[PDB]
Order: structure tokens, then sequence, then C-alpha cells
């Protein structure tokens, strides 16, 4: 009886568990799947590159935003995005759709979000480093950029804007 | 009491529940607030006439991070995990230990709580660089975290006494669970120590101009991904060794429960890159490493789901119950020590789900950082790990002090801890279902009440929630204090043996159960785990160190 | 067999499978 129920319940148990292995390596394959794909470029990139977050607003490419976009390749734009207490500049982003673009985003003070609405970028921010994500728009128009990480009392309205242009 | 001069370890272990207890209540306060902001009605202005010290949405969600999900788990584990293997194993803590924990958890507990209290540390529970918070937060919270040490110290010295009276015998269950759960617990704590004494001590101090943000937050998530399974397993400690019990049962495998605190052992500290997927600075290869094994950690609440429903199916048959559904029925849904536990885990169902989401790399993407994260937690910490506490008001207690437990007082035990529940779970599909909408977490939204449009419909069950959790909260304060306060006392009460299960007849699996007693071994895996799974990453970023100034923005 | 333990996990293994291949279908969506 408490034998029988014992027996039973550790061998269902066991096929349980195989399953449940399963089901975790097929979401390995499937995570390995969108590592391998274009979706992957909003993984940050993974390298050091180190700034200056008190000279940043004052030299070099964050100094000055007009000039924040610069084209790198044939289809692709660096953009060099500062997110700071309380806005991103600059305001707005302008990019062409279909291009590859390149976020270089860094934070003069404190850590901000840089969460893309609609999209997968959705990267934080650090003073002293410079987050790199890769993204390619589909499709045209105005998409907001949400700071999702509390910066301060500012923090519930520091929003941005990318254009996508035609 | 002639019942603390022999078990003056019950008097200790109370002083942590009702310390606890107190903090969560606080810290629960401002809950209510934040589920009526995430609803975007804005009751700031009522809450700060109420408690004139509150100056903003971010103190109070300071306050609320810390009292609830540090100082109240932190003390449950503390209470829990010290006096349930003392009772198994019948001997005594040593006291002098046992009330210095108490005594370091009270001071720094005291310490933080004035910058706190004085909008001094408006940083949230995770403080993250170059956020600069008073220097008596760090100090206080630090103090307070390394009364843990003398807890681990403690269950350490039992073990040793009692494997020395009898060599051979492996550990007995409850016991073998709280070592390597404190054992967990000091690899895990090792991150933050870290962060504190090497960084944010000596900045918030005035000895070094900054700190670097990237390393800071490397060894936050060190220790805080394994904090969370140190808030969960003193509830898990009960679920497998009293619950079963308490349901008209049986644990049915000593064995499973045992290689369930094993894999948590292991597992519980080497994975916190899932964290800090939108990091930058952190190679890919290593995040999707610890992706691997975030999966993984979820195979041992994967193996306890099944445990545990095969024994509460064992006690509902029997009660008589039977069919798919009869043995649900059949169980004492008239307890509130089994029906706590029972509804945290049925919500730990959707809880783990989203964890397993957040654990895969590249999905991260899609919800971090928005409300989804916070619907997430709800349903583990907030639901599961608290109901299982404030169950324990029901047998816990009386076993402590000799005070009974009224007919009225059960049934107002049940009213809360069924609010309780159900405001969670309407509040969780509020927060994911605004997280799937990009709205962002940490944010006074009902301050830019126009931003959200598309969330308006979980909105409403936020507001909803937000009602529902007062409710809940006053009739649970209600209810601690009419039992705290009450009138009578029998001490037979605090000398009844506490309830826990026996575990079912079969083997048993003495090979394996002899293997995983191997607990300096075991231990010694777990250590290389967290070299293998954080040393490069670290000997990268120290070598690298870009230290930044700090700043206070509240 | 334990018939109850197993609707439990069954119910487990769809929630899962629910969040996971949703959220797998938004991360696509606005890739
Ligand atoms: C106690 C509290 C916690 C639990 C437990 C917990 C478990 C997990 N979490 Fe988590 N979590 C993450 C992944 C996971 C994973 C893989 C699991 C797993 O361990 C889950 C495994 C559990 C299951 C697979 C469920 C098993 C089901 C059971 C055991 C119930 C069975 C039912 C029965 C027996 C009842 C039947 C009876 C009847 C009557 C029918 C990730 C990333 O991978 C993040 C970062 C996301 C981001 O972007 O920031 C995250 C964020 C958090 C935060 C936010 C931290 C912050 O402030 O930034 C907290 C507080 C938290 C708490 C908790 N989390 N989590
Ligand atoms: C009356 C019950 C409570 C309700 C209504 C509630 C409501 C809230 C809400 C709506 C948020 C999100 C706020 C934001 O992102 O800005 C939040 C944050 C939080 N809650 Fe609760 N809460 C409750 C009880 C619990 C308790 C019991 C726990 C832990 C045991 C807890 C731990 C947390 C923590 C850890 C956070 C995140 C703090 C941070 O991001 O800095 N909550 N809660
Ligand atoms: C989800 C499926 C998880 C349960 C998988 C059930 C596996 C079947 C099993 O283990 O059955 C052995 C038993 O001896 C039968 O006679
Ligand atoms: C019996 C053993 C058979 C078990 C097989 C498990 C099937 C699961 C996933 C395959 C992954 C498909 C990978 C393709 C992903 C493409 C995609 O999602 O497109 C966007
Ligand atoms: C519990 C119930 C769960 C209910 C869940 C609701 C999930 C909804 C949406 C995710 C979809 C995201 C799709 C991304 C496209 C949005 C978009 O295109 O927006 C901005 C862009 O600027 C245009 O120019
Ligand atoms: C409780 C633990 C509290 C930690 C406080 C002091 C510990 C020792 C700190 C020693 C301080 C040295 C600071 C230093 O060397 O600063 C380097 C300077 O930044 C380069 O020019
Ligand atoms: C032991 C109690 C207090 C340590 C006092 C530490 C006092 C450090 C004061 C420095 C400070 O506040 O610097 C800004
Ligand atoms: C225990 C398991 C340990 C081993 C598990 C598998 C780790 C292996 C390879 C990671 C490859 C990840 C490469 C992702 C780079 C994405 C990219 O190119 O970003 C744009
Ligand atoms: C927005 C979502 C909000 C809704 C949240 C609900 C989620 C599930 C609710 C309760 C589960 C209860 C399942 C089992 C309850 C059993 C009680 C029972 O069977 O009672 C028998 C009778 O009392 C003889 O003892
Ligand atoms: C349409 C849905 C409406 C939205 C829900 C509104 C919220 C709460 C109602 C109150 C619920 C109180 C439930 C108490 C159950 C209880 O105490 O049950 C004891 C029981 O006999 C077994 O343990
Ligand atoms: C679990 C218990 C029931 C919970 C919530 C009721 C459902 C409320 C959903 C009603 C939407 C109300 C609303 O705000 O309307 C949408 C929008 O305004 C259109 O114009
Ligand atoms: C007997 C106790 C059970 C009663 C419990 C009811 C059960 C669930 C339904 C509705 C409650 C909704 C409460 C929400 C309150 C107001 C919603 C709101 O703020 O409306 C915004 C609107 O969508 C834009 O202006
Ligand atoms: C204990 C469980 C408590 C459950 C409470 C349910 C909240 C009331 C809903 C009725 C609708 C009243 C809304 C009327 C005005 C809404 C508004 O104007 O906002
Ligand atoms: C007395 C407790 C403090 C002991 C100091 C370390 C003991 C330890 O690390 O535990 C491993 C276990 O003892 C393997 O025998
Ligand atoms: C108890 C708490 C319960 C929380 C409920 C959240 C439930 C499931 C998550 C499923 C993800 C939902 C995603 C649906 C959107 C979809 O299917 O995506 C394709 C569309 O194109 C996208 O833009
Ligand atoms: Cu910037 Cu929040
Ligand atoms: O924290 O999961
Ligand atoms: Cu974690």
């Amino acid at each position: 009886d408490e034998h029988k129920a014992h027996k039973a319940i550790l061998a269902y148990e066991k096929g349980w568990l195989a399953f449940s292995l399963a089901m975790l390596f097929v979401f390995i394959a499937l995570i390995a799947y969108t590592l391998a794909t274009h979706t992957a470029g909003v993984i940050p990139a993974g390298k050091l590159e180190r700034v200056d977050p008190t000279t940043v607003r004052q030299e070099g490419p964050w100094a000055d935003p007009a000039q924040a976009v610069v084209q790198t390749g044939p289809n692709q734009y660096t953009v060099y995005v500062l997110a700071f207490a309380f806005g991103y500049q600059p305001n707005p982003i302008e990019v062409p759709q279909g291009a590859e673009i390149v976020f270089k985003i860094t934070s003069p003070d404190v850590i901000h979000g840089f969460h893309v609405e609609g999209t997968n970028i959705n990267v934080e921010v650090l003073p002293g480093e410079v987050s790199t994500v890769r993204y390619t728009f589909k499709r045209p128009g105005e998409y907001r950029i949400i700071c999702n990480q509390y910066c301060g009392l500012g923090h519930q309205n520091m929003f941005g804007t990318i254009v996508v242009k035609e | 009491s002639r019942v603390y001069e022999a078990y003056p370890e019950k008097k200790a272990t109370l002083y942590f529940l009702v310390l606890g207890f107190l903090a969560l209540i606080v810290g629960s306060l401002f809950g209510p607030f934040q589920a009526l902001n995430y609803g975007n009605v804005d009751a700031y202005p009522l809450l700060k006439r109420l408690l004139p010290f509150v100056q903003s949405y971010y103190q109070g969600l300071t306050l609320h991070g810390v009292l609830n999900a540090i100082v109240f788990t932190q003390l449950f584990a503390q209470a829990i995990m010290v006096y349930l293997p003392a009772r198994e194993l019948n001997m005594r803590p040593n006291m002098g230990l046992m009330w210095l924990s108490w005594w370091m958890a009270f001071i720094g507990l005291v310490v933080f709580a004035l910058p706190l209290l004085a909008n001094e540390a408006t940083v949230l529970y995770t403080f993250y660089p170059p956020l600069k918070g008073h220097w008596a937060f760090y100090l206080g919270a630090s103090v307070f975290v390394l009364s843990t040490w003398v807890s681990i110290y403690i269950v350490l010295d039992l073990w040793r006494r009692w494997k020395a009276a009898n060599p051979g015998k492996v550990t007995p269950l409850v016991t073998y669970m709280a070592v390597v759960f404190w054992l967990m617990w000091f690899l895990a704590s090792l991150g933050l120590v870290l962060e504190a004494v090497l960084f944010l001590l000596p900045w918030s101090f005035g000895l070094v101009e900054g700190v670097d943000p990237l390393v800071a937050r490397t060894l936050f998530w060190w220790t805080g991904h394994p904090i969370i399974y140190f808030w969960l397993l003193p509830a898990y400690a009960i679920i497998y060794t009293i619950l079963p019990k308490q349901a008209g049962g049986k644990l049915v495998s000593d064995p499973m429960a045992r290689l369930a605190f094993l894999l948590f052992l292991l597992l519980s500290t080497p994975v916190g890159f899932h964290h800090q997927f939108a990091d930058p600075g952190i190679d890919p290869t290593w995040k999707m490493i610890h992706s691997v094994l975030t999966l993984f950690v979820a195979v041992p609440s994967l193996m306890t789901a099944f445990t545990v429903a095969a024994s509460l199916e064992f006690a509902g048959r029997l009660r008589g119950g039977r069919g798919l559904f009869g043995w649900i029925r059949a169980l004492p849904w008239d307890n509130p020590a089994f029906v706590a536990p029972v509804l945290g885990l049925l919500g730990f169902i959707p809880g783990g789900a989203g964890g397993i989401v957040n654990a895969s790399f590249t999905l991260d993407y899609v919800v971090h950082n928005t409300a989804w994260v916070p619907g997430h937690f709800h349903l583990q910490v907030a639901s599961l790990v608290t109901l299982t506490a404030m169950g324990s008001l029901y047998w816990l207690l009386p076993n402590l002090t000799g005070k009974p437990i009224s007919d009225a007082q059960r049934r107002l035990g049940l009213a809360v801890v069924w609010l309780w529940f159900l405001g969670m779970m309407i509040m969780a599909v509020g927060l994911h279902w605004a997280g799937l909408l990009n709205v962002p977490r940490r944010a006074y939204i009902a301050q830019v009440p126009d931003a959200y449009p598309h969330a308006a419909v979980p909105m409403v069950f936020n507001v909803l929630a937000g009602i529902v959790l007062l409710v809940a909260l006053l009739l649970f304060i209600y209810g601690l204090f009419s039992v705290l306060l009450s009138r009578e006392r029998k001490p037979e009460l605090a000398e009844a043996p506490l309830p826990f299960a026996e575990v079912i007849s079969g083997p048993e699996d003495r090979r394996l159960v002899l293997a995983m007693d191997r607990i300096g071994f075991w231990f010694a895996v777990a250590a290389i785990l967290v070299v293998l799974a954080y040393g490069p990453t670290l000997v990268q970023l120290f070598g690298h160190l870009n230290p930044v100034p700090g700043w206070r923005l509240w | 067999k334990p018939k109850g333990a197993l609707a439990v996990i069954l119910v487990l293994t769809l929630t899962i499978l629910v969040f996971w291949l949703g959220v797998y279908a938004v991360f696509f969506a606005r890739g």
C-alpha cells in the first residue's frame, strides 16, 4: 500500500524529471537559434569601452549631438547617444529605415535604461562605459525611448524619440 | 516561564519572527499605494498626509523593497532555519551566538533605518552606484546581513555536535536542508560582502572618489540571485517537512527532498549574469553560460513541484478523496497553516514560468526592467514565501509562546491568506500585462497619466489588487496583534512537538543518501562552480576598473 | 499512478509553455 504508492510516485517522478529536462534543453536550443540570427544584434557588445563621464559632454563623439549619427558603412550608421538626468541627446535621433544602426550609449551621471518601445533594444547605460547594441528598423515612424532604470526623481518622465525615415 | 528556561531558543526564535513580521507590516504599507500607482491612480498625497516623513514615491519604494524583501525574509530564514534543525536534533543552539545574531540584525536595522527614513538613501533595495546613499545605510545593512554569518556558525555547530555523538549516521533531513542552505548562503553572500567592503563602504565614507558601476553590479548579482533562494528555502523546508502532516499525509520521499536542496547548494550562486543580460562589458558567451545554468537551477523546483504535489495527493487520498480532483477537496481547507503555503504554491506555477522566460537570454530583452519583473517576483516572494510565513503564525506562534489560536482567529487567518493570495494573483496579471506593454518598473507612472494609454486594461487589475491587498494587510495587522497581545496562555502549546511529517514507507536509495551526505565535498564543488562561473569575468573587470563620481538625484 | 500529481505538473508544463512560447513570439515580432 504505502510501499505501492511510494514505488509508483518515484516511477512517475523519474518520468516527469526526464520530461522537464527535455523541455529545458529544447529552450536552450531555441535560445541558441536566436543567437545566430540578426535578432541577437540587441545583445550588448561584450567589450569594455571606457570613457570619462565628467568630460563626455565636452569632448569626443557625445559632445555635439547634431553630429551624433555617423555613416560607418554602405548600409550602416553609428549613433552616439547620451542618456542623462533626465533625457536623451540627440532628440530626436534620426535614422534611415532598413539600415543597420550601431547605438553607442553612455551616461554622464547615473545609470539609465535605454528601452526602445516596439523593439528588442533594452540596454543598461552605465557612466564610464559605452553600451553598444545593433538593430535594423524595418518600419518607418516614431519610436519612443523609455528610461527603465530608476535614475532619481525625474525617472518617470525620462523619455526620448527615435525617428526612422522612409 | 519554565519553558523558556529549558528552551531559551524559543524566545530568541520568537524575537526574529516578530521583528520580521513588524518589517513586513511597515514595508507593506507602501504596497497598496504602489499598486494604485501602477493602476495610474496617484494616492501619494494621502500617504504623505498620513506619514509626513515620506518625501517621494521612490523613498516609499526603497522602504518597501528593503523592509519586505531584505529584512523580513532574512529574519524569517534565520528563525526557521535555526529553530527547526535544533528541534529535529533536540539540541540547544549556542544561545550566546543566537542572541548576538539577533542584536546584530536589530542594530543593523536601526542604523540603516535612520538615513532611509530621513530621505538620505533613496537608492532602492539594489542601491546601484553611482546613486550614493548615506554611509549608515551601507553600514547598517552590512551589519544586518553579517548577522547571518553567525547563524551559519550556529547551525554548523549543531550539526557537528550531533555528528560527533552519532558517527556513521546520515544527517537527519531538516538538519541536512539547513546545513546545505547555510553553506550555500555563505558562498552566495561573498559577492555583496566584497562589494560592500572593497567599494561601497570606503566610497560612502569618502575614502575613494568613485565606484565602477559594472564591477559593483557584478558583485551585487553574485549575491542577488542566491539571496532569492535564501528567501525561498526556509519556506521549502516547511513545505517538505511540515506541510505534508498539516495536509493529513506524509512526505513521499526523503531522498528527493535532500536532492532538491543539494541542487540548490550547487546551482544557486553561479548564475547572476541573468540579472545582467542588458549590461555592457560582459561577454555574451558568459551570459549564455549563466543562462544555461539558470535553466538548471529551475530543476530542483521542478522536482519540488512533483514531490510536493504527490505528497498532497497522498494526504488527500488518506482523507477519503478519490478521482483526479477529489484528493484536492479532501484536504484540510479549514486550516490556515495548510491553506497559505498551498495557495502560495499555486501562484508559484506562473511565477516559476516567468522566471524561466527571464532566464532565457535574448527573451529577457522583451521583459527586462518592465513591470513584468515585479509581476514575476510578487508571485514568488510576496506570495509563496510570505504566505508560508503567515501560515506559520498558526502552528509556530503557539509553539513559541503557549498562546492559543481561537476559532475566530483561525477564520480571520483564512480570510487574510485568501485575500492576500488573490490580491497577488490579480496584481500579477496587471503587472505581467503592463510589462508586455513596455511599462517600466520602478516608476511613479501615475505622475505621467497620459504616457501609457495602451495599458488601460491591466491598470484596472492593479487598482483592484491595491485595494484587495490593503484590506488583506489591515486584517493581517489586526489578526497578528490579536494573537500577539492575546489574554490566555496555555504552556502545553509551547511544549507540544512541532508538527513534523513522517516519511512514507519504502526504500529510499541509501547509496544516494550517503553520497548526498558528503557535504564537505558538495560544498567544494559549489565553490569551484563559482570560481569557474565568475572568475574569468571578474579578473577582466578588476584589471580595467573605471570608478565614476556619486550622485544624489532625490 | 499519482494521477493528481500528474495533473499538477501538466498545468505547470502548459503554463511554462504558454509563457515561453508567447514571449518567444513577442521577441521575434519586435526583432
Ligand atoms: C523567492 C523569490 C524568487 C524566486 C523563487 C525566483 C525564481 C526564479 N527567478 Fe526570479 N528572476 C529570474 C529568474 C528566475 C528563475 C529561473 C527562477 C526559477 O528558480 C523558477 C523555478 C520554479 C518553477 C519551475 C515553479 C515550480 C512550481 C512549483 C514548485 C509549484 C507546484 C504546485 C504545487 C505543488 C501545488 C499543487 C496543490 C494543489 C492543491 C493543486 C531572472 C532572470 O533569469 C530575473 C531577472 C529579470 C530581469 O530582466 O531583471 C528575475 C528577477 C527576480 C527579482 C527581481 C530582482 C530585481 O529587483 O531586479 C526578484 C525579487 C526575483 C525573485 C524570485 N525569483 N526574481
Ligand atoms: C500589500 C502587498 C504588496 C503590494 C500591493 C505590493 C505592490 C508592489 C508594486 C506595485 C511594486 C512595483 C513598484 C515599482 O516598480 O515602482 C512593488 C515593488 C516591490 N515589491 Fe511589493 N508589494 C507588496 C508586498 C510585497 C512583499 C511581501 C514583498 C516581499 C516579501 C514585496 C517585494 C517587493 C520588492 C522587492 C519590489 C521591488 C522594489 C524595487 O524595484 O526597488 N512586495 N510591490
Ligand atoms: C485574476 C485571477 C484571480 C483569480 C485567482 C484564482 C486562481 C485560482 C484560485 C483559487 C485556487 C483554488 C483551487 C482549490 C480550492 C479548493 C478549496 C476546496 O476544494 O474546498 C473544498 C471544501 O472546502 C471541502 O474541504
Ligand atoms: C464583493 C467584492 C467583489 C468586488 C470587486 C470587483 C471585482 C472585479 C471587477 C472590478 C473592480 C474594479 C476596481 C477598479 C477601480 C476603478 C478603475 C479605474 O481607475 O478606472 C480607469 C478607467 O479605465 C479609465 O479612466
Ligand atoms: Cu533615466 Cu530612469
Ligand atoms: O532572482 O531570480
Ligand atoms: Cu536571479
